[PDB]
């Protein structure tokens, strides 16, 4: 019955730089009380969710002072003064006000960082693998920023699509890079007849395209 | 010291029942509204249900009305959650939580609803590649198990700087595949030693692979 909307969507920041999202509502959250139920949270990658502040304002305890809640009535902020690369996870607001009891869709913060381009390494199937009848191809895009990269897939020079699937790391601890594996599914029978395997990745760190490949034998 | 402990999640069958429960220490169990809250892999917060300090009121959201029931046992400090007519879209980690300004929250229970057997993962080993950029990859890759989670350790935790473990991703064929890298010095592979640590708890399989450059 009553609906939250939060702005933006992503986030990234460069430390030390402020912050600041709004969520807002469907209908006045003001009440009889004299206090609005509104609360904003964290949830760290991995993590389980916690309180950062609490009836729009109030900062709950174990909370830095970097961190202020905002507003009234329709519209409701949360800012952080200067960012941290504590900060990096997705911000949601809630209210405890009526049933049912809401959340956001939440906003995700992410550290801006200086431009690094990937190394780059290609795995062929394991012998093992091909003895199970199945054949993958990984490859790995090693601590790069920023996320945004095609990896495009090569056998003898053919463009392949809808064959390979992506996961990525979260933003490292210490690095603020990314990483990221292209995993590309095929046949033991069609692996065995194609002779090279290639791996294309583009990224705006690199100045053109680069390319990481084998032949089946060495 | 608040602490929220969850129980009961695990894979189910649609149409199956499943009983959530949630112990608690470091504040008055009797004083407090509790809820649950549940988060759909990849997905935002959602709320569920809501039961008084004295379990005079009780509310619940819209999907599980038919279904959820809310219970809990001042006497033992308990909470817990009853579900009955389980769907794929209750699928999620479901979180115990403090009813008021939700402040405190459980580390979640994960259950999962489907049709499809659990199955043991295969791990591959990644084998390092020949040339030098004076940086080596290699891994493991783990194929085809069902449900989530899986773990991967290198060298039983002593090996922890360089390794990138990937988040699982689902294949057309209904079961799950993951790898798990590390980067190395080159020059180290003759004098070091890679083993992957693989645990899937849900098929109660355990696998270590070694990992070495092609013959
Ligand atoms: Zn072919
Ligand atoms: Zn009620
Ligand atoms: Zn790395």
């Amino acid at each position: 019955d009553i609906v939250m909307t939060q702005s933006p969507l992503s986030l990234p920041v460069t430390p030390g730089e402020p912050a600041s999202i709004s969520c807002r509502v469907s209908q006045s959250l003001l009440h009889s009380n004299g206090y609005t139920y509104l609360h904003w949270y964290l949830q760290k990658p991995g993590q389980s969710p916690q309180l950062l502040i609490y009836k729009v304002s109030n900062r709950f305890s174990g909370v830095p002072d970097r961190f202020s809640g905002s507003g009234s009535g329709t519209d409701f902020t949360l800012k952080i003064s200067r960012v941290e690369a504590e900060d990096v996870g997705v911000y949601y607001c809630s209210q405890t006000r009526h049933v049912p009891y809401t959340f956001g869709g939440g906003t995700k913060v992410e550290i801006k960082r200086t431009v690094a381009a990937p190394s780059v390494f290609i795995f062929p199937p394991s012998d093992e693998q091909l003895k199970s009848g199945t054949a993958s191809v990984v490859c790995l895009l090693n601590n790069f920023y920023p996320r945004e990269a095609k990896v495009q897939w090569k056998v003898d020079n053919a463009l392949q699509s809808g064959n390979s699937q992506e996961s990525v790391t979260e933003q490292d601890s210490k690095d603020s890079t990314y990483s990221l594996s292209s995993t590309l599914t095929l046949s033991k029978a069609d692996y065995e007849k194609h002779k090279v395997y290639a791996c294309e990745v583009t990224h705006q760190g690199l100045s053109s395209p680069v390319t990481k490949s084998f032949n089946r034998g060495e | 010291e608040v602490q929220l402990v969850e129980s009961g999640g695990g894979l189910v069958q649609p149409g199956g029942s499943l009983r959530l429960s949630c112990a608690v220490s470091g504040f008055t169990f009797s004083d407090n509204g509790m809820a649950w809250v549940r988060q759909a892999p990849g997905k935002g917060l959602e709320w569920v249900s809501f039961i008084s300090n004295l379990a005079y009121s009780i509310d619940y959201a819209d999907t599980v009305t038919g279904r959820f029931t809310i219970s809990r046992d001042n006497a033992k400090n308990s909470l817990y959650l009853q579900m009955n007519s389980l769907r794929a879209e209750d699928t999620a980690v479901y979180y115990c939580v403090s009813g008021t300004w939700f402040a405190y929250w459980g580390q979640g229970t994960l259950v999962t609803v489907s049709s499809a057997s659990t199955k043991g993962p295969s791990v591959f080993p990644l084998a390092p590649s020949s040339k030098s950029t004076g940086t080596a990859a290699l891994g493991c890759l783990v194929k085809d198990y069902f449900p989530e989670p899986v773990t991967v350790s290198w060298n039983s935790g002593a090996l922890t700087s360089g390794v990138h473990t990937f988040p699982a991703v689902l294949q057309s064929s209904g079961l799950y595949s993951l790898s798990s890298v590390v980067t190395v010095p080159s020059s180290s592979l003759g004098t070091q030693t890679y083993i992957c640590n693989v645990n899937h708890k849900p098929s109660n399989t355990k696998v270590d692979k070694k990992v070495e450059p092609k013959s």
